[PDB]
Order: structure tokens, then C-alpha cells, then sequence
């Protein structure tokens, strides 16, 4: 890619996937279910 | 052939065409969500979020006075060792159905904080996003309905919107209600 | 609200809950935002944002 | 066709029985001990987990799976986030749990700390522990209640096997870098 | 040749460490439970061991071995003596303990008893449980004391793995004749 | 099963097995797991009988719930000839009786 | 109730009659078994037996 | 099949259909038909 100045000398900029953990947690979470639905506004 | 039927008085109605142009906001306010993000200091779990440019999102592709069936407001998110990333509010108005969607990205807090603590100059791209959709099916207005009446229908759908959002977020903040949802359980009560 | 990250603490999932609910509120406000003098929801054909 | 049998009847029951799958994996023993030694033994440095109990990664409630994983993230000073994994396989009456935890080079980590220089380090290797239960081959006569009894029988053999594996004085070498086994005299 | 290293040094310590070998194998948990159910579940009937602690069969004190076996004899009414075996393998930093106990056809056994006829019966099958510790790959810096610490770390992971394997209500199926795993809701 | 105890597990040349429990445990029903089909089963044993399972099946789907009960029976002539002759053979079931119940 | 065996006595067919009727009673009891606090028959989608 | 010990010596277990009469009686039995149907419970 593009070129910039690092302390070693002119150095090429680089884009890597190193060090990014995209692992996800399974959707296994019980959620609250309301005992009634309030439609007061409408 | 003699056939049986179930009768009520009336006639199948005459529906009005969906030819009514509607108002389009000149900017999208996101004050509630961004004040809360300031509250949690833009971090939760190993999701880290970006600071916006504005709490109110300007339009990106909406010329004024130009009819548009699809439009986007967008503001840029910046942060320490974060690659700038856009948060987006999308509005689709067509055929009597209006739909607003909000998409905000998040980054890997583990990567960001490892970079910060190690004083590494890398910038991190977003790992994912969270989205919220809202939809109003306002087609099929009856022919008799005039303009003033349609105003009333506007506010009626507005209040149904408010009720739907309240019913969605309803519940104690002590218990799980939205993210990583698997199934719903009504309390013993 | 799917796809939370692996290190998301059980406690932090509540914070994420509230974040999503605030996005909900903002979305409904953006949906109905506008003067009540002018058409905004039903029989919608297209959007027209005003010049001034 | 119905047949009278003389002698042993070896008819086995088909391995078609759903089994309970824990909603999370507790790793309390190992992580409390890791806290005990301050996450460092010799040149091995370990990361701090996000939780002592690991949530499911690819398991959904109510959906049968034959392979499932619980996972958390170890973070650390001058360390790159590395996941700790607990894998469970259930198939054909054989159920197997494996645990994998990674480690890092303490010399690199403390050399960076002491040099005050921007580097960070990735894992160097891992330690793994497997546990396996061969529960296939249940005979025809066995009903559900009896199968529960067999469940507990196997779990007790599991406990015996783990104790026999870790058995021995802590004065003396017993697991890592093992070459061969030797029994003492008297 | 001596070299200065930048970054991670992955040199591993050769797996050339003798490990303690128990003079006998305690199987107390499984045999007490077998006494609890009177050595019979469903159509599976088990034999009574000679001892709860199994003596070595092919292990001699002071002689290094990479494979060793403890064994006792199950005897029973109308049953042919059948050995119960506990096998331990130590090689290349990997140590593995396996337990094998045989069972018999209860229908044949009780049909003989009830018929008062001379027959006796041999085993029909067995149940097996394996436990495995992959302790190879110790880094260069690790000294003996640190290796003891790693010994205990692995043993704690062993305990965690056995608990995660047997985890669950005894109301419900969890090991034998397993088809797949299912997680409950809420 | 109380009635089977009444007739002493025999009628005609049908002979039945004694159950393990009057109440049948579940065989393939994990708790908290939605199941559209499930089975309770207990084992039947008897003198010179090959152990055989009696089964209660429940199917819940699309608003229709259906319970079926299946109990097996053996050839009393074979069983009693073996008993009287002191032969150690065990007999497999010759047939079964079934009762279905259904709610739409 | 088909397929009775050949040596089934005329008298024993009555005993079989009563056996089947008792299976009937057990089947209906298993069909409606459950607390009346909770849903059990109509609009049924699936079964969920409780943990405790 | 499997092997066991009989008084003759070690003997192979065997499973045979010998001595099992599965003949069935025809469904030719008139049954009682109630003169009315009581729906009292419902």
C-alpha cells in the first residue's frame, strides 16, 4: 500500500486481520416476556 | 346450485390510491441512544463503540425539494485507535409503507485495548453492528377520508409506533430482554 | 440483537439491552418526526424534505 | 417373527437417545488454581479469562447438536486476546469433552514490559485435556430408569479415572513432559 | 552457538521426565455405586470384584514402563470369572487412563437360576471410560518446581472435564446410548 | 396394571409381563426441550420371558395431540410347556395390544 | 383388539375386554394429565415438560 | 451366537422359532352396541 516514514526508514503501510477476534456468542439467552401488552398511547 | 353465506350490511369499500407525498425530516435526531452511549462510556462487554460527530445526523443523499423514495442520514464515528466508521439511519417511503432502520457499528474492545496498552499505532475496523427496524403500513385509506382526517390517521399511527416500541423494550432492567435472544418466558407472577 | 461477542459479560448484556431499547425510541421518534400541519405517514407515495 | 432364545441374547438398543446439554461449562477448579499461581508457571504465562463459567458459542436451546463449544477470552498485559475453548461431542453413544487453554512466552512478555517498547505477543502453544465415555451398546431389556442408573455408573467411573490419572504426591513429577511411568519401592 | 532472540522463543523441553506410577488403582466410587444398585441395572448384571483397589498386573517397582495394567476378578452367581481392567499409558508427554468393566445377560442368568439347570454364562459386553492428558511441549524456561505447578494445573483441568461430562440432573438422560445433545430452554 | 395383577397376567393363551413401574418414565424427552414426539417406556419381565418394553407414545403437533399405548403378550402355551418341562428357554413376544386416543 | 390367539377361551375374551377398557381409561388420563394452571390441549404447537 | 457353559461342555447359544404358535383367531365376534350414548361429563 501507501508509503510513510517509520523509524527504520520509509515503510509500507499494511492492513491485516491479525489480532481481531470475531467469534460470537450463541443466541441462547432467555428473555423477559411481558404478562400483558400496554397500548395506552394509541 | 344453492350456496350458503354469512351476511353483514355494507359494500366492499373503495380504497384511495397511495398518491400522498409525505414530509421528510431535514435531519435525524439520535439523542436518546447517544446520551446512553455517553452513559456507559461507549463500552459494554468487549463491544466498544465510536463517538459520533453529531447527535443529529445530517442527510447524505437527500436533495431538498426532490422526491426521494429512499434516503440516508449518516454521521461519522471516531475514536482512539479506531478506524472512522459511519453510523446510518435509512428511511424508505413507498406505496404507503414507511420504514426507518438504524445501524451502529462496534469494534473488538480486546484488540483496541491491547493496542492502547501496548502503545501500538494500529487502527481497528468495525467487527460488527447492531440494527433496529421500524415499519408503518399506512396504505389503504378509504375514499371518503379527506386531508384533515388523514392528519388524524397520521397521529394515530404515531401513537401505535410509540406503543409498539414500549411493548418491545418492556420489562425490568434486572432481567434479560433483548440481546442474544433465544425465547421468551412469562414470569411466574 | 444477535451476534454478541464472546467476552460479553453477563452483566454487560443488560447494558446492551438498554442500548438497543434507546435505539428503538430514537427510531420511532425519527419515524413520526415532523409537523402535524403536514402529511407524514398514511397513503405515503414518496418523501419530500422542505427547502426551508 | 418371534423366537425363543437359549443362552445369551446380545440384542443391543439403538443409540437414539437425546441427552442433556449443560447451558454453560463451569471451569471453576482450573481458573481458581490459575489465580493461585498468579497465571504464571516457569516460562508459561497464561491469560485472565472473562468468566469462570463459559457460555455456549454454537449451541442453541432446543436445537439438537452433535458438536458444541463453550468459549471465553483470555486477556493479559502485553498479550493478544486468545480464546479458551471447551468442546463437547455426542455421537453414537460416545460422548467426549475436551478442554484447550493457550499460554504465552513469559520471556517475551516480561522483556517487552521491561523495555517499555510497543510490542505485543500472541500465544505460543496450548495445553489440552480429553475425557471420553463409551456408552453405546445398551441391552434390549434396559428401560429408562435403568438407563439413568447406568448414567450414574459411568459418571462414577469417570471420577475414578480422573483420580487415578492425577493420583500421586505433589512432591513429585506426575503429568507434564512425561517420558515413562515408574512405581516406587515399599 | 548462542543467539539473541527477538520475539517469541518456541523452544520446547524434551519429553524425557519420569512420572510417578501409583502402586495400585483405587476404584472406590464405581464399586460403591455398584453395591448401591446391587450390581444390576436393567438387563445388565455385573460381577462382584475381589477388591475395591486393583493391584498391578504387569508393573514392577523400579522398572520404567510405558504401559501398565491393574486388574481384579469379578465373580458372580451363575457367572464365569471375568477380569476388570484399568490401563495406563505414558508416552511422549501424553498420559492416558482407561477403565473397562464387563457385564452379563441378566435374562440368561436369572433364567438359569429359575430353571435349576447346570448352565453358566460368559460376559456379553463391556463399558469403557477413557481419560487423557496432553502434557507435552513444556517450554525451555520451566524448571522442576514450575513443572509441579503445571502438573497440578492439568489435574484441575481433569476434574473440570469430568464434572462437565457428568454434569446434569439425574432425572434425565445424559450418557448411555447417546444420540445427540440438546440444551433446555430457560 | 392393577387389572393385570387382578387376572394374574394371563388370559386365554396370552400371557403378559410384569412391569418395572406402574408409572412409566420418559425415554426421549429432555426437560425444557420442545418435542413434538415423545415416548415413555418401562420394561416387562417374567419367568421364562424375554424382557420386552411396553410403550406410551405422545404426538403433539398442529393442534392435534395423540396418545397411544402398546403392551406386548407372549404364547402362554410355549411359556408353560417350558416351565413344566423345566427348559431354560426364554420366549419373545408373539404380539401386542394397542389403544389410541386423539384430540383435535 | 384384533388378532387374539387360537387358544383364547370364550370366557377369557371377556377378561381381554376389560383389559382393553382399562388401557382406555389410562390413555385418556395420560391425555388430559396436567395442572389446569397451564396450557395442555388446544392450539397445541409442541410439548414442553417442566424441569421441576 | 455367544458361547456359554452347558453340562455337555462349552455350547453355542441359539435362537429358534421352534415351539411358538402364532396362529390367530378370526375377528368374528359380535359385540355389544349401546342403545344410547352418555355424554354426561362434557
Amino acid at each position: 500500500g501507501q508509503l510513510y516514514m517509520g523509524q527504520q526508514g520509509p515503510v509500507q503501510s499494511s492492513r491485516t486481520t491479525f489480532g481481531v477476534n470475531p467469534d460470537r456468542q450463541a443466541n441462547a439467552r432467555p428473555v423477559y416476556l411481558a404478562p400483558a401488552a400496554p397500548m395506552e398511547n394509541t | 346450485p344453492v350456496q350458503s353465506s354469512r351476511t353483514t350490511f355494507g359494500v366492499n369499500p373503495d380504497r384511495q390510491a397511495n398518491a400522498r407525498p409525505v414530509y421528510l425530516a431535514p435531519a435525524a435526531p439520535m439523542e436518546n441512544t447517544y446520551t446512553y452511549l455517553g452513559s456507559i462510556q461507549f463500552a459494554a462487554g468487549r463491544h466498544i463503540f465510536g463517538e459520533p460527530a453529531s447527535n443529529v445526523l445530517p442527510p447524505q443523499n437527500i436533495v431538498p425539494g426532490v422526491p426521494t423514495k429512499h434516503g440516508e442520514y449518516v454521521t461519522t464515528n471516531t475514536g482512539d485507535r479506531l478506524m472512522a466508521s459511519s453510523t446510518t439511519v435509512t428511511r424508505d417511503v413507498s406505496n404507503g409503507r414507511t420504514k426507518v432502520s438504524i445501524d451502529i457499528p462496534y469494534y473488538d474492545r480486546n484488540a483496541v485495548e491491547t493496542l492502547k496498552a501496548s502503545a501500538i499505532p494500529g487502527a481497528v475496523a468495525p467487527v460488527g453492528s447492531f440494527k433496529v427496524n421500524v415499519e408503518v403500513l399506512g396504505g389503504g385509506v378509504l375514499t371518503g377520508t379527506d386531508a384533515n382526517a388523514q392528519f388524524a390517521l397520521d397521529e394515530l399511527l404515531s401513537n401505535m409506533l410509540m406503543d409498539a416500541a414500549r411493548i418491545a423494550q418492556d420489562g425490568p432492567k434486572n432481567t434479560a430482554r433483548l440481546v442474544a435472544a433465544s425465547h421468551g418466558v412469562m414470569p411466574q407472577a
